[PDB]
């Protein structure tokens, strides 16, 4: 049942920072990990133990682990964070600063010191009983970051076969560095074919969009958008972290959701939120849930083909707006004649030990949906890498280890990347037919 | 046991000595007059010294327990002109008469043992005065030839005469290329022949490396016989430090004899002593003892025309005065694993003989080295002493087939089979020094 | 089964550790550096026990019973100006021989022959003042080369002395060795006394000690003083079970019962939690630990105080003691965790012992973060592998025999011969002691009983 974050790379310590300031704000742990509750009642309904570790001083030690090549922003969170988290919980690699943007030098930094994120995790893992899996934080971009990723990735499934492993990676926007940048993302994308049991995808040229959208200033930082994705995922969450009769565990959402472990990647969505009044009912609110400027990743699509839709309503609301709201939405999606119409509703109760968010009493709603729009964007990252890759023999140049000793090896391992790639998004176009299941019809 | 007693022969032996008890009188806050100035003043008292080389008159004096002999008046009357005669006792000094040759042939002979006698007699009375002997200190020139031939019969008489203590020869050797006196070669294996004879530990020092570091590292355009003195005081009293101040790795004398010879035979390792910088580049300069350690190293920090990157490395020892910390000792030695240029021999290759002495580095003001809160001494064995002592041996065997000098000698009351057996005995030695490199 | 034991320090590194061990004994016992105890003499009821290391001349005094015993006259003199009344003056032996005349074992063995008769009067008078005697704790320091032979020398006058009493012993092992050839040649000479005569010993290998210094201190520079006070607040806390005795162990002799599997295997390996009573004892309360993870941290190689080389260590005796308010059921759990995940022999069902101690009432409380703490001590073969490359040297070096002139003067033989014929003996029984060790590490062992009847 308990679950532990991994925070790979800068952005990974970013995110997770943001995300655990924002449970500690709603659990009421503050950034000192003691209880900002009293200690007359115990009656609670939230759950803390599969998040935060509580000692004999009763303070709440954030499930998680840091894994990065940069010491700098770890330590700095450290200092935004002094108390929060434990120290014997960092791993920096004891290298240095981050090197190298390439997927090889990743791998190879995650490779060598393997032992000691072995050791941790299985300390972390002995500290209590009921485990389920593990939460990773990385951005396919970032090469050191994904190196980690797929290293860990691999670590787990040869090592945990029991545990389901989801992971959180972020695509970058349409900018230069991607010529390498891509490379990395096809490599760790190439593991998430393999071994990654759930994956939450994300488009940054999107999020950059949305958030220029919902904030004023267009200046947005990425500081920002990790904001954002702490949102997200303490929304995604809420359901474990306030869990009342129906929903108690990610297991149960990853059923409602994935169908098949060859299409676990998920595009989200949340609405509406800010980062102070109420204009948006439930029925608004999944109307624009279903719209694409309200998407964490770019659509770019006409009418995506949904396979499985699983959404949760945050607020107090009427069942009557939630079938409207249902009824239209079926009207509006399409699924494949040989899958299911399946749309579920989770009611996600709001924390009264939370400081209360602008625009109170505004309902909102996550949705996660499976459809053809992921493999949009991941069809161009595999054309981007195909471009650059047949028309550019550079990648030759910037290696570590084994893919420096010879790069033919690289050649390979990057064609077998594009054709697994290649070998999933025809998966996911076929399953848009109904002929995908015609071996049974 | 704990005193120790020095000697200091021969006209440059007698320049080191003034200089380090110069160096000694000011690191305890001692004036070169007397009573006092001042103290026995924290910690000048226990733990000695000074009282181990300052013997403690009744009224709190501290008279330093050295003999200065030399047949040389002008160097008697120079030591008595300056105020440490006047805190030595009249009777410390020993003024020579007549010197008895130039320098060597007849110094060695039956007129040094005239005077021998009496230096004897004296250094018993003085042994009866003071009780403890730690080791014997010896402070002579191998270009002063009267010096080198008295200080080595002394020695021999000594070793007859306790033989349980430890024996410490300083000797300045000349340059390679440079000769004051046609005369050294011989009275250099002549003095090899006597080392043989007894040789607890010797110490090699060239005066033309010392000048050149004063040239460079100093900035001295011409560096004088002071600076010199002055250097070997200083790296003289880093040695003695151990035994005088307190330090959490104080190390014996005799276990560094023992410790530098785990052969049956080792008699001369070569000194080396770090930081020897200018004043001005000494305030540049802000390092720490890892960059010390890694300067003296190199051959020039080693105050000798010897280099220890071409010989292999044998048993040394790493002495630190001042401000030491563990972490720091531990990053240089493993840098100095890391570095792998000597060849390590089978018995040693992990051996440092570490020594700690809290006591900060102190240097006089009249050399141009400033004064350094943090000193590291490297005394290591190598095999380009018997380079040296292979070139001066060609050079001797020359002047012997000239047989130019050998006339005059055998008018001093020399032989040929002497001349003959001290050769061979430098050859053995050169041999001896190649095996135990070969058997590395 | 209880009785008084009579602390030994030999050598300066041993003098230097009962000094600690002595301070932190009056820091518990409230006795403070003066000797008169702190608290006053009006106050019968006592849940301690100091009779059994101090002797009681005044009510409000308690004279440590322990003998002062080195070569060197300085730190002697200093630790009794530190300690002004707290020792005896009378149990301060120094022989008035001078400095040691090098590391040799051999010199430290001679100059404990030639003043045996005084140490065994000493020793034989401390005896007299008391009445219900055990056994010694003798302080090796064999880093030391007089060190380790005065222990061999008071060893084997104590074997035959008191053959009636039980003698555990206490030997310091150094991490590095500026001459590792001697420290190693002094090391096996006393070794083999070790096996000959001693009962009891406690390893202690300078380099985990450097290590748990650098980590649970804020000064990166290590002084051998807080060090050594690691190993005193070791000694106290292993002889809490009889200061402050126990309702399971209240007697050494019971300690050593479950400790000593067979008079061959008498060396442990000792493990301890972060300790609390040490100089920066500050960064203690923020780790946050229960019973469990005190258990885990003891089964961990970064709280042991020696060389761990774990490859599949045999265990023989796992045994550890616990002190602060310690529950049941977490032991319990401790318990059932730990035989999961710790090797033992499959010739022997016994498994790991675990004791509670008890809190002193005049030591300062800690938070409840680190309130509790434990030793943990276990009989493990890779003990030797801290040998092995020693015997390594001894069998790198043996070849030529450096060093020869000075293991040659002070002890019985003064030619090379005999010295090298003594070297080549002790050598032989340190083998013969690893050999008993490997094959201890097998069921073989056991079998070997089952085989012949
Ligand atoms: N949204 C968001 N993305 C970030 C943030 N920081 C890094 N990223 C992602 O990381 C990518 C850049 O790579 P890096 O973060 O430098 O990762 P790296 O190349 O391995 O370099 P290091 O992290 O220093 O090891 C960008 O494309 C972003 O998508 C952040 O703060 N917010
Ligand atoms: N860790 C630690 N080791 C010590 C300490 N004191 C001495 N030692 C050990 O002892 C060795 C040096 O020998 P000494 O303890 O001085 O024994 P000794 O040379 O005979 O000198 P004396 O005991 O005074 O007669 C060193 O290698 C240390 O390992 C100490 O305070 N802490």
């Amino acid at each position: 049942g308990e679950i532990i974050t991994l925070q790979a790379g800068q952005c990974g310590n970013h995110v997770g920072k943001f995300l655990w300031s924002q449970l500690a704000k709603e659990h009421a742990i503050g950034t000192d990990g003691l209880s900002q509750l009293p200690d007359s009642s115990t009656e609670r309904d939230d759950d803390t133990k599969p998040f935060f570790r509580e000692n004999s001083r009763n303070k709440f030690t954030p499930r998680a682990i840091m894994m990065d090549s940069e010491p700098s922003v770890i330590a700095d969170v450290e200092n935004t964070f002094r108390g929060f988290f434990d120290p014997r919980n960092t791993w920096v690699a004891s290298d240095g600063a981050s090197a190298g943007n390439s997927w090889a030098n990743g791998y190879d930094i995650g490779t060598r010191n393997q032992d000691d994120i072995l050791n941790k995790i299985d300390k972390e893992i002995d500290s209590t009983d009921n485990f389920e899996g593990f939460q990773l934080l990385h951005s396919v971009a970032g090469g050191t970051g994904s190196g980690l990723g797929s290293n860990l990735l691999e670590a787990l499934c040869d090592r945990y076969p029991k545990k389901i492993l989801t992971t959180y990676s972020v695509f970058p926007a349409r900018s230069s560095e991607v010529v390498v940048q891509s490379y990395n993302t096809i490599l760790a994308l190439r593991r998430l074919i393999e071994d990654s049991d759930a994956t939450v995808v994300f488009d940054n040229a999107s999020l950059l969009n949305i958030s220029g959208k919902v904030f004023r200033n267009p200046n947005i930082d990425l500081q920002h958008t990790n904001q954002l994705i702490s949102t997200i995922i303490s929304s995604v969450t809420n359901s474990i972290r306030f869990p009342s009769y129906m929903y108690s565990s990610m297991s149960s959402i990853y059923s409602t959701l994935i169908p098949s472990p060859e299409l676990h990647f998920l595009s989200p969505s949340f609405t509406p939120f800010t980062s102070a009044h109420k204009g948006h009912s439930s029925y608004d609110v999944m109307l624009d849930l279903l719209d694409p400027s309200n998407s964490l990743v770019s659509t770019a699509m006409n009418n995506p083909t949904y396979f499985n839709v699983y959404n949760t309503i945050i607020g107090n609301v009427e069942p009557r707006q939630i079938s409207r709201a249902m009824t239209k939405l079926q009207q509006r999606i399409k699924f494949p004649s040989w899958s299911s119409s399946a749309m579920h509703v989770n009611i996600g109760r709001r924390s009264p030990y939370l400081p209360l968010q602008p625009n109170e009493n505004e309902v909102s709603g996550m949705m996660l949906s499976n459809m053809s729009t992921v493999v949009n964007v991941f069809e161009n990252a595999c054309n981007t890498f195909d471009k650059v890759f047949a028309k550019g023999a550079f990648l030759n140049n910037y290696n570590v280890g084994d893919l420096f000793q010879s790069m033919q090896n690289v050649q390979d391992e990057f064609a077998e990347s594009r054709e697994v790639v290649q070998s999933l998004m025809e998966d996911y176009v076929a399953a848009e037919q109904d002929s995908y299941l015609d071996d049974v019809l | 046991m704990r005193e120790v007693i020095s000697i200091n022969v021969g006209q440059a032996g007698c320049q080191i000595g003034n200089a380090c008890w110069e160096l000694y009188s000011l690191e305890h806050g001692i004036k070169p007059d007397g009573h006092l100035e001042d103290g026995l003043s924290k910690p000048k008292g226990g733990e000695e010294g000074f009282s181990t080389f300052f013997h403690e008159t009744g009224y709190g004096k501290f008279v330093p327990r050295a003999i200065y002999v030399d047949l040389e008046p002008n160097v008697i009357d120079e030591v008595r002109n300056g105020p440490y005669k006047d805190l030595f006792h009249p009777e410390q000094l020993i003024s020579g008469k007549e010197d008895a040759a130039n320098n060597y042939a007849r110094g060695h002979y039956t007129v040094g043992r005239e005077i021998l006698g009496d230096v004897l007699d004296r250094i018993r009375k003085l042994a009866d005065q003071c009780d403890g002997l730690q080791g014997f200190l010896f402070t002579h020139s191998l270009g002063g030839g009267t010096g080198s031939g008295l200080g080595s019969l002394l020695l021999e008489e000594l070793s007859a005469e306790y033989g349980k203590k430890s024996k410490l020869e300083f000797a300045v050797y000349p340059a390679p290329q440079v000769s004051t006196s046609v005369v050294e070669p011989y009275n250099t294996v002549l003095t090899t022949h006597t080392t043989l004879e007894h040789a607890d530990c010797t110490f090699m020092v060239d005066n033309e490396a010392i000048y050149d570091m004063c040239k460079r590292n100093l900035d001295i355009p011409r560096p004088s016989f002071a600076n010199l003195n002055n250097l070997i005081a200083q790296v003289v009293s880093s040695v003695t430090a151990s035994l005088r101040f307190d330090g959490s790795l104080n190390v014996d004398l005799n276990e560094f004899q023992t410790n530098l010879v785990p052969y049956p035979r080792i008699h001369f390792p070569l000194v080396s002593y770090s930081p020897v910088l200018s004043k001005s580049k000494a305030f540049h300069e802000s390092n720490s003892v890892s960059e010390i350690t890694n300067a003296c190293f190199e051959p020039g920090n080693q105050m000798v025309k010897c280099d220890p990157r071409d010989g292999k490395y044998m048993a040394t020892c790493l002495l630190y005065r001042g401000d030491v910390v563990t972490r720091d000792v531990q990053r240089a030695v493993e840098q100095v694993k890391n570095k792998k240029t000597v060849q390590l021999v089978d018995w040693c290759p992990t051996g440092f003989k570490i020594g700690i002495c809290y006591e900060p580095p102190t240097a006089t003001p009249n050399s141009q080295l400033a004064t350094v809160d943090r000193a590291v001494c490297m005394l290591s064995n190598t095999t380009s002493i018997a380079e040296a002592w292979k070139r001066i041996d060609r050079k001797f065997d020359l002047m012997y087939a000239k047989r130019a000098f050998v006339h005059w000698y055998v008018g001093e009351g020399m032989e040929e089979g002497e001349f003959t057996e001290a050769r061979e005995d430098l050859a053995a030695l050169e041999r001896d020094y190649i095996e135990v490199g070969a058997d590395s």
